[PDB]
């Protein structure tokens, strides 16, 4: 099972991915992923328990969450895998990612409503149910709130950071995890959520299917970092309050540890690494 | 040590803040009387659940950012 750059999918792969996502939404399964993520986003805090975000487990937690979602996709269509969006390469509103045969484009200026693609509210196939902003249609403002996506040079600067994470293991940390997450530095992952806008900029960001392709690329960058720094590994490694240590299990699953997730090749490979 | 309270009309909407499936908030914000979940980061900045990835300096700034995001829409409670 190979995760491919979105820019390379065939028409058939795009069709099958879209259909499987829309079936997970139809059946009610999709919205429970949105709900799980929102609960962690709203509970993880820099001075208290933190698991999904703003913490060393940001990367293995999103790895397992994306595996849960890919497994659900595969239960509808076993050929489908999660594609990734290299936002350092495919950085304009003109990328085929945002075409009507894939995710559809940006929102209209009046109310941010996405008007084309399979997830536009007018299709009847993508109600926004799990929400805080009361509106029930997918919204985006590509490039609205921040002008540019991160560049390859910026990604490279973060990939060169040797330490995985550092105390205090939160949004103030130095180290790779927090620079990739983006709370410090040139800002990679947080800035992409802000760039897409709409629900992707909120606490219910998996409402936009681009969520998965963004995090699949963030997950790819972790794998690339591992290759660059084979003498560097997940920290902390035991006895840290409020923080998932290497061999501690992670909510919500409780049955998996960061240790079980460091090597993606047990689950999937990339088209190229 | 929590920020001061505030109360103003911003873009036609009432935003209020006060020291006090989601976190431990020592500060509460409201938009037209509906509570907006907000959070403080280690460096002192704030975010809210409708602008979670874009830290702003203060809870009033987070309330204003939420009003900007909502484009008139009522907030749903958390
Ligand atoms: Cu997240
Ligand atoms: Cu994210």
């Amino acid at each position: 099972t190979v995760r491919k750059n979105q820019a390379t999918l065939t028409a058939d792969e795009k069709r099958r991915f879209v259909a499987a996502v829309l079936e997970l939404k139809r059946s009610g399964r999709y919205d429970e992923f949105v709900r799980t993520h929102n609960e962690f986003i709203m509970s993880d805090t820099d001075s208290g328990e933190r698991t999904g975000h703003r913490s060393p487990s940001f990367l293995p937690w999103h790895r397992r969450f994306l595996l849960d979602f890919e497994q659900a996709l595969q239960s509808v269509d076993s050929s489908v895998t999660l594609p990734y969006w290299d936002w350092s390469a495919d950085r304009t509103v003109r990328a085929s990612l945002w075409a009507p045969d894939f995710l559809g484009g940006t929102g209209r200026s009046t109310d941010g409503r996405v008007m084309d693609g399979p997830f536009a509210a007018s299709t009847g196939n993508w109600p926004i149910n799990v929400r805080v902003d009361s509106r029930t249609y997918l919204r985006r403002s590509l490039g609205g709130s921040v002008a540019e996506l991160p560049t390859r040079a910026e990604v490279e600067s973060v990939l060169a950071i040797s330490a995985y994470d550092l105390p205090p293991y939160n949004s103030a940390s130095e180290g790779f995890r927090n620079h990739l997450e983006g709370w410090r530095g040139v800002n990679l992952h947080n800035r992409v959520h802000v760039w897409v806008g709409g629900q992707m900029a909120t606490g219910v960001s998996p409402n936009d299917p681009v969520f998965w392709l963004h995090h699949a690329y963030v997950d790819k960058l972790w794998a690339e970092w591992q290759r660059r720094h084979p003498d560097s590994a997940y920290v902390p490694t035991g006895g840290t309050p409020d923080v998932v240590d290497l061999n501690e299990t992670m909510k919500p699953w409780n049955t998996v540890r960061p240790a079980d997730l460091l090597d993606h090749t047990a689950y999937y490979t990339f088209d190229a690494l | 040590a929590a920020p001061e309270s505030f109360d103003e009309v911003y873009k036609g909407r009432r935003i209020q803040g006060r020291p006090a499936h989601e976190h431990g908030g020592g500060y509460e914000v409201f938009v037209d009387g509906v509570q907006l979940h907000v959070m403080r980061n280690a460096d002192g900045s704030w975010i809210s659940v409708v602008s979670h990835y874009d830290p702003v300096p203060t809870p009033r700034a987070a309330a204003r950012a939420a009003v900007d995001e909502l484009q008139g829409a009522p907030l749903l409670p958390f």
